[PDB]
């Protein structure tokens, strides 16, 4: 282990990325990592198996503009998905030709299908090309992050929500410099409010949603585009339908001024409501809140219908309903997995979506609502080469947390294995921000299952949004600790039930999921054989200061206030490193072999989090003693600055895991 | 738009 300087007046200095001492600190930990990974002889064998299982063709869900359909395609191992078009159900843009692949993050086709606006990481910048001949327009727009490009129905330009060179809502006309873009909204009073936006399917209304923090609540402003004196060239006169942060609202459809909205107002599991803009105080349930299932999303389709995607004990259910009445017309349950990517719009009569699952790589279903609304027909099916899925099975069980609450978890494993404790086990989780963790497809997970005899578990802990807003709130702010408790209880069940045994269990997560993993190792290190935390939040007292971690106080709180500081100090990972051997009746326990993963250019979760936690752990556990009991290594894998890049990382983590758990190859 | 489900 290398030398790390503890500033007693300890690792505040790592918060500066560019000093020598930090950049040499990196190199030493890079240097140490590779030395460790060199000992994990199964890295290469995993790496090749991942590549062989990922090598299958994948189609994105298609969408229609005018007479044309568009979709992403990948032949198997291309760096980045390629965007294609066709005349019925051709390359349009191939990012593998730029830098040998960054992918497209923005992609947006005009209503007439003439123009394709898209965005690349120039090191997000939006460009536009003509679909007829693939020639570029000159228009270049910078300072975009996650805003889409929303085309007006005149095909003359589009809305987008850039930051300054204080988020703004702007309109760009085709064939102008970005400096001529109309400013539609900003708020210097509330620099932290951020924006999402949308245009109604009929083209009459531009909708602007304002949000405060990552909380699921938003304002709703409506600009009627048909009542502008000289269109958007004026400058705006928003109708402020909702001007507070009390509930969430998302527009699903409108008939003239009569709008249908999804909301969580007085409805933690969500519902569809109806309001007339011309009479704004009268809201009426259209599809009431289910007291059982989360209404996750809704989409108007085939002129007069609706498709509701419900989440019901962490499985999807799709309902077809009448738009005007709200009446149930059909209900299609979905096997364990996830459907999503429903991009069909109100004047589309064929609906497409994607189904993936732990043992199912990707199916694009097509429901023609005109002709055969009953059955899902397969449009595309991906097949994992050399893999027979009927030797495996996934099942769901519910497990009691500390406080009594049920925690649903999925368990993927080989069929008919004896529950004898002898199987290596990987547990994933996230638990935060109302994010739903679905059991989707991962090729590396298959390698683990087949070539390591592994058992995999996905834990739907609190903090997520799986049982609605109550599930969320029961795992945020003062209640964050429950999330960690849920996860620990999940491992305990895997042990007691006899899938695996303490120290034969690995855990992995990213971002908040990184927090999750860091928190749990401190509190219960005797449980785990291996921990892997991908760019987590590890400094809970200071996270808010950097880049855009300020929009997570909604879910975490903040040290600034005292009541909150006291939740935080209790689980903040760097401030909770302790020698588990220095505790009574706990002496053969050490920390699991740990791998902290992070980039150099992640300006979401800044890497200081990861670095400071590494510094601390190596100190308290290893180098702070002369003959530390901590034998298990504590390293970082740092990604200097794409399919193959992403495969390398995972191959490493899995090789490390296999070493850590003494899992042999099969 | 992930390139691969790794
Ligand atoms: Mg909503």
């Amino acid at each position: 282990y290398p030398p790390v300087r503890r500033d007693e007046t300890p690792y505040r200095w790592l918060e500066d990325p560019n000093s020598e001492e930090t950049k040499e600190f990196v190199d030493n930990q890079e240097k140490l990592a590779n030395s460790v990974l060199e000992e994990c002889e199964l890295i290469d064998k995993f790496k090749q198996k991942i590549i062989d299982f990922v090598n299958f063709p994948r189609c994105g869900v298609p969408f229609r503009r005018a007479n044309k359909y568009f979709h992403f395609y990948n032949s198997g191992l291309q760096a980045q998905n390629v965007f294609q078009m066709q005349d019925d159900l051709e390359v349009l843009y191939d990012p593998n030709l730029r830098e040998g692949g960054s992918g497209l993050s923005l992609y947006s086709v005009s209503e007439d299908a003439k123009y394709f606006a898209f965005g690349i990481h120039s090191g997000v910048t939006i460009k536009i090309l003509k679909t007829e001949d693939r020639s570029y327009l000159p228009d270049t727009l910078e300072w975009v992050k996650f805003s889409p490009a929303i085309w007006t129905h005149d095909n003359k330009g589009f809305f987008y929500c850039p930051y300054p060179p204080n988020q703004e809502a702007r309109y760009h006309f085709l064939g102008t410099d970005q400096s001529e873009d109309i400013l539609l909204w900003r708020d210097l009073e509330n620099p932290a409010h951020h924006l999402k936006c949308q245009i109604t399917d009929d083209g009459k209304y531009f909708l602007l949603y304002i949000l405060d923090g990552c909380d699921d609540a938003n304002k709703v402003y409506c600009l009627d585009l048909t009542k502008l004196p000289n269109g958007l060239e004026s400058f705006a006169p928003f109708m402020k339908l909702i001007d507070s942060f009390d509930a969430s609202y998302t527009a699903i459809a409108n008939d003239g001024s009569v709008f249908t909205f999804q909301t969580n107002k007085d409805a933690p599991r969500k519902k569809l409501v109806r309001v007339d803009l011309n009479n704004p105080s009268v809201w009426t349930d259209l599809v009431p809140e289910s007291k059982k299932d989360l209404l996750e999303s809704a989409h108007a389709v085939n002129e007069n219908q609706l498709i509701l995607r419900y989440l019901s004990d962490v499985k999807h259910v799709l309902e077809i309903r009448d738009l005007e009445s709200g009446a149930l017309q059909h209900r299609l349950p979905i096997d364990i997995g996830s459907v999503d990517g429903i991009t069909a719009r109100r004047r589309d009569s064929v609906v497409f979506f994607k189904f993936t699952s732990i043992l199912t790589p990707g199916i694009v279903y097509q429901c023609d609502l005109k002709n055969d609304p009953t059955q899902l027909k397969i449009f595309r099916e991906s097949v994992v080469p050399d893999f027979d899925r009927s030797e495996f099975e996934v099942k769901q069980v519910f497990v009691p947390s500390k406080d009594g609450t049920k925690i649903p978890i999925f368990i993927a494993a080989r069929k008919g294995i004896s529950l004898d404790g002898s199987h290596p086990c990987e547990m994933h989780g996230f638990g935060g921000f109302g994010i739903n963790m679905m059991p989707t497809f991962s090729a590396s997970r298959i390698v683990f299952l087949k070539h390591l005899g592994g058992v995999f578990c996905l834990a739907n802990i609190r903090g997520g949004g799986e049982y609605g807003e109550e599930w969320h709130k029961a795992g945020f702010r003062d209640k964050k600790q429950n999330v960690f408790d849920d996860f620990i209880s999940a491992a305990e069940y895997l042990i007691s039930s006899g899938y695996t045994k303490a120290r034969r269990v690995a855990i992995e997560g990213g971002s908040n999921g990184g927090l999750l993993v860091a928190a749990c190792i401190n509190q219960r290190p005797d449980l785990f054989g291996c921990a892997e935390a991908n760019c987590g939040v590890m400094d809970m007292l200071r996270f808010h200061k950097f880049t855009l971690g300020y929009l997570w106080t909604g879910d975490y709180g903040c040290s600034d206030k005292e009541e909150e500081f006291k939740w935080l100090i209790k689980y903040s990972p760097i401030h909770n490193v302790r020698r588990p051997w220095e505790q009574p009746g706990n002496e053969e326990t050490q920390y699991p072999a740990t791998m902290i993963l992070t980039a150099d250019h992640d300006d979401r979760v800044v890497p200081l989090h990861s670095f400071k936690l590494l510094a601390t752990m190596q100190h308290v556990l290893c180098t702070s003693l002369e003959d530390s009991p901590q034998k298990n290594p504590i390293i970082a894998r740092i990604q200097r600055k794409a399919t193959m890049t992403q495969i390398a990382e995972v191959a490493d983590r899995y090789g490390f895991m296999a070493k850590a758990l003494e899992a042999p190859w099969i | 738009n992930a390139s691969a489900p790794v």
